[PDB]
């Protein structure tokens, strides 16, 4: 199936994330000479871009584009979640994960966006002998 | 704990309850054919989802509130180019047809004077009205329409015949489905499954009794958003469905006189045959067996042996008091007081007919629906009903239930019950044991 | 010497002067309803260190834009209204005289006439009151004064034009600079600047000779042009505090709805109830004499101490130009504001007049009527501003004098527009480095 | 903070291009029938979408895709400017520096493309053994 | 040893249909519509080796024409003032004074009663009128067009003078042009490059003859989509033009009628001096010598040693018999026959005025032309002209050739059969002698 | 030019494939009152959007994003042509070639796809 149940074993999941990315991207007058149709179906494909670019855009900024799944240089904090490793990847459902770390989300993306700021910072001096 | 990284994943299969709008498809002059141009899929790929329990509400399903919209939007579309009325806001001259009497006041012959393609002559002309159309002033009569606004006539060539219109969502969405054969108006069902168009529902139209919608598998459902406010209706699902066999049975022809430079009126001449009056033919003990079932399962909320009764509804207007129909562009507003006439513990139905409709209650913008030449015969499944019960019962043994009826959301809100609509959420992160 | 390289930068903090479209946000009603979207409750100022810019608010696009986008509106307000071409008949008139005092000398006149019925068959004779300015004398048989040249459409009874703050929003990748440095002149570089997604809402306020409910101009009386030596330009000038001024319609209405052939109503005037007034507006002489005499000092600033400065009590044009113009209530006022100026320097009652159709902007192919509002009206409105006009070209130096009026809306908005300018930003940027690949 | 430090020291404003760069991104149902209206937001949006994505594909072509901060193997010219590197990218600011190459904006560009065009003409050959 | 390599940016493409957009030079109506500012300098670019397949006949650019002008042409008319108060009963008598031998009572004088600003006013008014466009009542005549259509005037402030019009294409899509030379309009050619934005076309509207358009590469050029198809029109290009000199040699007066607020309608009002009927001159010997080039290449495709007859062309409604075209904003209706009677093996042809008429051809609409003040003329260059084959037998003994065309298409189908639109697809796939 | 040596041998002719993949993405008042005129206006530039992202999107998914010219671990199976490259990359022009293999564009860009779904699952086994 194009999604999964997603209930355990994302690791498994994750063999798919390349067609659930695919399917993000795909009359004449049956359609032209309506004025407020053809706008909500324009709007539609528009807002649908927005999405797939933000998306694309924060993998760049945090250093993680081209990956489906990136290993970052930022650690996890207690706060995020205080619960053990061992629950996360088979206890715990996807879904559910997403509703208890809702208050952490803005500060993960931060973190990233700084981390990959200071390696590209770095690397400039690599290159300057 | 001390090893944990930040880890983040792209594509991951999980959602969030959304708003978005759906697009229209179709298969096979006709209004949604025009408009659902885009063509549906022959071969849907529906996907169980295992592990999943999802919470539907029907009541607050925004793809009702989207079919809605789209429909009274077309509606209008299709009649903005017609040509317009107004030039029939005259007194009218008229007098009772009694040739070839039936004897079942309906039918009068009137005439007026209509201006002719020039400017300085009017002619008087005369074509057939039915009585519900027509409204006396203090011989003389007006339009009623004319009394509080516009009217329009529907074009002749323009059809309205229902097509099954299957929804799909657009990329970043999902339509999700309910298939839990008992399922109620909310809660978290377990029969999960992911489509990307809807089953096709035909925007069929009617109030009291739904007309060619889904049955449901098992056993006839009886569904609210709350069953114990009377202060809201009822919708019942029928397993088996009750053919109703309906006619318009006076053969006559249509007239087409000039009101303007290329503007054309079409209206009823005469009867060329005898009078008969309209009606619809309900089986009788079907229709009885039908009831006993629902009889049954509201026992399940109002007490195991309390006296349950069915009744007319009150008055108001046509469109709340009988069932509405539209059969080839005709309406009818047929009498089913007889099929609420019981307590539990070949049926004829008259039929009325009119000619100037007003759409979803919305006050004026009326329309003018010119007449079917000889005869028409419509035949349809009853799927299910609309039940109001009444407030102010002191009495606890009994309940009373008579025929609703209301805002056409709510056929479509059956129709669309069983579906959702979520937006993927591609990102998302967990703490990992590698790092850069 | 030192071989550096090219240098590719992201996300640079620069900009370029753009002109782009604007948002519109708001907090039944026109602007509330079209400015869906709400505004930031608290918009993230950005003050720029050690920035500079420059702004010109006779240049400023946005004039343009507010001026065109509440035309736009305007005539979508009216779009779905009913049309009263059907009104345009031979009107049999006489002038009302019961209960009328001395200032109102036939300014209310009495006409009758056949109109179309629900029934295109009949008529029905009915009768209303008219302004005088609104109906003219054909060859006691009248017309309506438009029926030559535009139809008229009734304005919907249901929908308010009241001003409200409406601020205008940059798209993405666009920014608002703002200018904060006190007392700018409107042209020169402004030295404290900051940025912003959205601009202060502007009530779209419509009057004449006189600006109405704008800003505090900096706590200073503040006189700006666009060529100070150009007699012919409007003089924008911008108050240290506000005068107020009381307005009133005192006469108790009647609105007479009547059905007509359509489905759709025409709203009468009917008859006054109690006796017939003058409408009028009170400010305050002394308040008006010291803020007179703060514009005055200002106008020694340009233009030497060594001159008399007077006002002039008088104009020429049309009702639009010689008098100030309010619509309290959707109510029009036409008010006398010579009064205000006998001026010549080294409370006050202004009388004024009622009209109710109603021409447009920059426009004369089409017509509004104004439907009748009963009971009485009545509003305050706090002064901020004025346009003036030098009667220059004279070579008597020794005095000159400032005309009220010569009003735009195009120039009535700038006030307050001023303020702010749109740049976009462009996020590429090159400079030399230390290293290659 | 999106244009905060506009009027900071050109290198210490390479800390701020996270902000700056992601920010670019970013009762309604009755406004549908308001076509001009209608028309101009949703074109706005196009228009927005159509800016970003030159500015990413022309960081394609010339190379460092995906990068905040990037360089190049093309030397500056001295008909660009003649000035030492402790005054520039350093003890001034961005926009006025900017305003100083503003001729040269073309032939940079031009030259980036070239260069990155025959490195990747190499890398097959070199791939090619 | 060979694997997949991918390219991006590959100079490849394919035929498409697209959306093209227009340009000019700079209140004409076909240059508000063109905002879009021409390129001073275009640059066609010649690619070498390519030969490419180029077909007039199936070109989606004459229907991208045609689509924008009706379009724009109605677009024009839109806010102009409405003719239905006119439609009223005329009392008409002939012109009788001033007129020469010619005019045999064409020109009508006509009055009625009409609208005024007031609804309790009214006035009597007189004009004139062509007798083309009155029809007479069983003293009492109507306009021709009251029982089918609305009629409109233009407005007088309206310019509809033809522009040359650039259109350009969208990004992603180029205009790949033949610049060989006498290419046939079908089929492959060698000389190819392209532009950004084609040369501009004035948008010229005529019918039996072609003007001002190609001079067919000195020589004359025969096309047609199948040659040997009698049915089919031949289109021919001529060699050289042909001068035409036309005028309208009445001195006209504009009369300006109050129809109501803001409505105003033009009459025309007395002719001052001499009436006489409007006509164009053809150089004789300079058209006897067109025709003779145009017999030699027909002979060509029919047969060398063949009798080629020119004739008049058959009957019909007036704007498919005639020459027609818009000359001062007035409409010609130019007289054929003298044009065309000769056998192969200076001229004045009469003109008739019309005003009210059925633009493209189409029913359902019709527009008044505004009277012109003073007199007219023009004077155009003849480039082509549309033939058809009478055929109804096989005798290669002799063929006849007769005026045709009259639809808009072809005229443009002419002038763009030069180029096409293709859609560019950078992204392709080759082997290579490597791996990642 | 943009086109320019379109009919060349595609040897030299993919030496300019920046220029062409620059050039993709290239009383206005009164437009906006062409209520059909400007949907039309404003679909050609969506739809030329979403193409661009979708050869983009591919590019992504099959590897080699960002590159020009870029060779992938699918073999060539010669079955698609038996033409040798002193042919291919001497002789025949680039548009020549695109429509001689046109048939097998599809399979293609399938073999491109599972191969690069194939390596990031490898990559992962390494940590
Ligand atoms: C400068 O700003 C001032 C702000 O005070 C503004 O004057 C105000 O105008 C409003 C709108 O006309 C007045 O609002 C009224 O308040 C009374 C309170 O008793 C209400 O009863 C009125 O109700 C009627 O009108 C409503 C219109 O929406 C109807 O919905 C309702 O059913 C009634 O018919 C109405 O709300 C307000 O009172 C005045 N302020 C003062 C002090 O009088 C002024 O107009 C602005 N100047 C300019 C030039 O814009
Ligand atoms: C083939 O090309 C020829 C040559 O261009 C073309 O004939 C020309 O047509 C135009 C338009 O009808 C003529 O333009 C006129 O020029 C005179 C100059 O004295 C003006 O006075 C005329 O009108 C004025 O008044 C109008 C009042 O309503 C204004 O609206 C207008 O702007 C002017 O002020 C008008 O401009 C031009 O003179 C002729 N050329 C010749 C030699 O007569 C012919 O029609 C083209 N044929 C085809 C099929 O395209
Ligand atoms: C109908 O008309 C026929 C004559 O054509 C007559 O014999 C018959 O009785 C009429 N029917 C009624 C109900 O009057
Ligand atoms: C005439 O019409 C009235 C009103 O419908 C009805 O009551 C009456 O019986 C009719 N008369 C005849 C002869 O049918
Ligand atoms: C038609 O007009 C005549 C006057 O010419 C009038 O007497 C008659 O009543 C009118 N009839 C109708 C049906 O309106
Ligand atoms: C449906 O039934 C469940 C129990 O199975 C209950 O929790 C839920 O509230 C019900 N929903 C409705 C329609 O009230
Ligand atoms: C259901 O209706 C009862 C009245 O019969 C009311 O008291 C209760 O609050 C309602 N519950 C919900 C969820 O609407
Ligand atoms: C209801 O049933 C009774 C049985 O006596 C019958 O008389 C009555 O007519 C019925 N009513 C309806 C509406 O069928
Ligand atoms: C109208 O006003 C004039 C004053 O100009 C007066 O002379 C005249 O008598 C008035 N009309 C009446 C009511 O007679
Ligand atoms: C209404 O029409 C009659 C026609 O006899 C005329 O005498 C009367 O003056 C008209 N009334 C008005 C107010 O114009
Ligand atoms: C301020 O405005 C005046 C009047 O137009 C102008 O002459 C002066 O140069 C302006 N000041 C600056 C700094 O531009
Ligand atoms: C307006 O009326 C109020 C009444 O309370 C008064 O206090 C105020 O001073 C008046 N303002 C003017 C300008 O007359
Ligand atoms: C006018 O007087 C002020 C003092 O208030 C003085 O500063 C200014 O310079 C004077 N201006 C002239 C024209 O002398
Ligand atoms: C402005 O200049 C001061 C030194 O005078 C410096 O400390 C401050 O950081 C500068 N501001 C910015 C934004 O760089
Ligand atoms: C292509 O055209 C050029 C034109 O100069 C010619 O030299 C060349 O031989 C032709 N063929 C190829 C393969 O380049
Ligand atoms: C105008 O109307 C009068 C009405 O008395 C009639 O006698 C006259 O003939 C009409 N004239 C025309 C030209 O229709
Ligand atoms: C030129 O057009 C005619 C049209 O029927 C066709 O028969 C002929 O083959 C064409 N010439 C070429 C070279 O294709
Ligand atoms: C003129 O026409 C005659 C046929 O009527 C023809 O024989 C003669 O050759 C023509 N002259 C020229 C120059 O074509
Ligand atoms: C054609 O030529 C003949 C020569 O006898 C002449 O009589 C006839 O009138 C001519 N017809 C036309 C249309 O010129
Ligand atoms: C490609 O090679 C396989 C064998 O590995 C063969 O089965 C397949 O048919 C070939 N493809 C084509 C287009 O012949």
């Amino acid at each position: 199936g194009f999604l999964g149940a997603a209930g355990s074993t994302m690791g498994a999941a994750s063999m798919t994330l390349t067609v659930q990315a695919r399917n993000l991207l795909s009359c004449q007058q049956h359609l032209l000479k309506l004025t407020v149709w053809g706008i909500k179906q324009l709007q539609a494909r528009v807002l649908a871009v927005e999405r797939y670019l933000r998306d694309q855009q924060l993998l760049g900024i945090w250093g993680c584009s081209g990956k489906l799944i990136c290993c970052t240089n930022v650690p996890w904090n207690s706060t995020w979640s205080n619960r053990n490793l061992s629950e996360i990847w088979d206890n715990m459902t996807w879904l559910q994960w997403d509703k208890e770390i809702s208050n952490y989300t803005q500060i993960i993306y931060g973190l990233l966006e700084e981390s990959q700021n200071q390696q590209e910072k770095n690397e400039q001096d690599l290159l300057a002998l | 704990a001390e090893n944990l990284w930040v880890t983040v994943y792209y594509g991951v299969p999980v959602w969030k309850d959304a708003e978005t709008t759906l697009f229209c498809a179709s298969d096979a002059h006709n209004v949604w054919a025009t408009h659902c141009c885009v063509p549906t899929d022959p071969n849907p790929q529906e996907i169980h989802l295992e592990n999943v329990t999802e919470e539907f509400n029907m009541w607050k399903n925004n793809m009702v509130e989207q079919m809605h919209t789209d429909i009274i939007s077309l509606w209008d579309q299709s009649l903005k180019p017609c040509v317009k009325l107004t030039p029939l806001c005259v007194t009218l001259q008229c007098t009772n047809v009694t040739n070839n009497i039936t004897d079942d006041g309906e039918l009068k012959n009137c005439s007026f004077n209509m201006t002719t393609e020039l400017r300085d002559k009017k002619q008087k002309v005369y074509s057939l009205f039915y009585r519900l159309d027509v409204v006396q002033i203090n011989k003389e009569y007006r339009l009623i329409n004319c009394n509080t606004s516009a009217i329009t006539q529907a074009c002749p060539k323009v059809s309205f015949e229902p097509i099954p219109i299957h929804y799909c969502a657009p990329a970043g969405f999902a339509i999700l489905k309910c298939k839990d054969k008992k399922f109620n108006g909310t809660g978290p069902c377990t029969n999960v499954s992911t489509v990307q168009c809807t089953h096709g529902i035909k925007p069929v139209v009617s109030t009291q009794l739904l007309l060619n919608g889904s049955l449901a598998e098992e056993e006839v459902i009886i569904r609210s958003e709350n069953i114990t406010n009377n202060a809201k209706n009822i919708l019942v699902q029928l397993n088996e469905s009750v053919q109703i066999n309906c006619t318009r049975p006076n053969n006559n022809t249509r007239k087409s006189i000039r009101i303007g430079p290329g503007q054309w009126f079409y209206a009823t001449g005469d009867i060329i045959g005898d009078i008969r009056q309209a009606h619809c033919n309900v089986s009788k003990a079907t229709w009885n067996e039908t009831l006993g079932k629902v009889v049954k399962q509201l026992r399940k909320h109002f007490g195991n042996n309390t006296i349950i009764r069915f009744a007319n509804s009150s008055g108001g207007d046509l469109e709340v008091t009988t069932h509405s129909f539209n059969c080839g562009g005709e309406f009818f507003y047929c009498n089913t007081s007889g099929l609420f006439n019981s307590t539990w513990i070949s049926i004829t139905l008259p039929c009325r007919i009119k000619q100037i409709i007003n759409m979803w209650q919305r006050i004026g913008q009326a329309m003018y629906a010119p007449p079917i030449q000889g005869v028409i015969r419509c035949v349809s499944n009853i799927t299910g009903l609309i039940l109001t019960r009444d407030g102010g019962s002191t009495n606890s043994t009994t309940e009373t239930f008579r025929p609703g009826g209301g805002d056409m959301r709510d056929n479509w809100r059956s129709e669309l019950y069983k579906y959702k609509v979520v937006k993927i959420e591609p990102l998302g992160v967990a703490p990992t044991r590698c790092k850069r």
